[PDB]
């Protein structure tokens, strides 16, 4: 299962 | 043995064509098992291997939400990055992400990965400690300070030590018939005249899994690797792979040449001759 | 801004037999960036119904795609793959050789 998104670059 | 799970993301800006495109693929070892493409109509995570299809609607619904949220985060990263590099609004740019875990035969974590490329070049990577970042340039050092402040590394580590390992182990049990087992190649040698006195002998390995394979030509037991033409391993299109190895031999001396095939699907390596 | 030139292989999924159903593969790899045009050709003309794989990439970040269609090889019909990319001086055409 994919990792949850967090911060933008 | 050892096993790997990876997610590969590509975000591509397309100014004056449309909004940025986001494509995700999931792989276990050499097998693709899911995909998400923002350009598909009403896009959703879709199955690409038979053993994932049994996952219930919650799996598909939540992963779809994750990809849409990641695609939006990537759109903001792309805007920030062309800020850092002072790049035109009119150019197309590429952000790639790769992440996932390797587990040993016991199913314990060996190593975690979380790395990114901008316009084809390494940008930032999570170090093997899964606690610190290495930045490629002064732009990536901005991202690094931001991600340190937000403790991004701990979010990454929690995934790589938790869900990455736990889902990989679940997929290795459910798809064990295709992931824990190797499929040997179908093999043959073909004969191709090139000039008046010489023939190409081509040793074929078709439909094998995994991709790792060695094809060697010998002449009377002597290694011909220096005179052998190898093609890059290529997808058959059904999840299996293809490869061949070619030597130029004197016409009538073909029975001197043995092709040696080493693959995890073969209990013993094969020796093949032109027939 | 790295650019990398596509590698191309054109081949059938199964060993070709004139008259029998098969798959024509065009495998394009080692390219950057991802914007690319790939067509399968029959006697130099564009085949309309062509499937493609989901964009993925290798350890050096370079992209690969598989384009494919079901087809029935014959003695007289020529099949090929045509690729256009920013790294190419012009569209590259690689012909299908059943022996490779």
């Amino acid at each position: 299962e994919p990792r949850s998104p967090s911060h933008s670059m | 043995g050892s096993h790997s799970m990876r997610y590969f993301y590509t975000s591509v800006s397309r100014p004056g064509r449309g909004e940025p495109r986001f494509i995700s693929v999931g792989y276990v070892d050499d097998t693709q098992f899911v995909r998400f493409d923002s350009d598909a109509a009403s896009p959703r995570e879709e199955p690409r291997a038979p053993w994932i299809e049994q996952e219930g609607p919650e799996y598909w619904d939540r992963n779809t939400q994750i990809y849409k949220a990641q695609a939006q985060t990537d759109r903001e990263s792309l805007r920030n990055l062309r800020g850092y590099y002072n790049q035109s609004e009119a150019g197309s740019h590429t952000l790639q992400s790769m992440y996932g875990c390797d587990v040993g035969p016991d199913g314990r974590l060996l190593r975690g990965h979380d790395q990114y490329a901008y316009d084809g070049k390494d940008y930032i990577a999570l170090n093997e400690d899964l606690r610190s970042w290495t930045a490629a340039d002064t732009a990536a050092q901005i991202t690094q300070r931001k991600w340190e402040a937000a403790r991004e590394a701990e979010q990454r580590r929690a995934y790589l030590e938790g869900e990455c390992v736990e889902w990989l182990r679940r997929y290795l049990e459910n798809g064990k018939d295709k992931l824990e087992r190797a499929d040997p190649p179908k093999t043959h040698v073909t004969h191709h005249p090139i000039s008046d006195h010489e023939a190409t002998l081509r040793c074929w390995a078709l439909g094998f899994y995994p991709a790792e394979i060695t094809l060697t030509w010998q002449r009377d037991g002597e290694d011909q690797t220096q005179d052998t033409e190898l093609v890059e391993t290529r997808p058959a299109g059904d999840r299996t792979f293809q490869k061949w190895a070619a030597v130029v031999v004197p016409s009538g001396e073909e029975q001197r040449y043995t092709c040696h095939v080493q693959h995890e699907g073969l209990p013993k390596p094969l020796t093949l001759r032109w027939e | 801004m790295i650019q990398r030139t596509p590698k191309i292989q054109v081949y059938s999924r199964h060993p070709a037999e004139n008259g029998k159903s098969n798959f024509l593969n065009c495998y394009v790899s080692g390219f950057h960036p991802s914007d690319i045009e790939v067509d399968l050709l029959k006697n130099g003309e564009r085949i309309e119904k062509v499937e493609h794989s989901d964009l993925s990439f290798s350890k050096d970040w370079s992209f690969y795609l598989l384009y494919y269609t079901e087809f029935t090889p014959t003695e007289k019909d020529e099949y090929a793959c045509r690729v256009n990319h920013v790294t190419l001086s012009q569209p590259k055409i690689v012909k299908w050789d059943r022996d490779m």
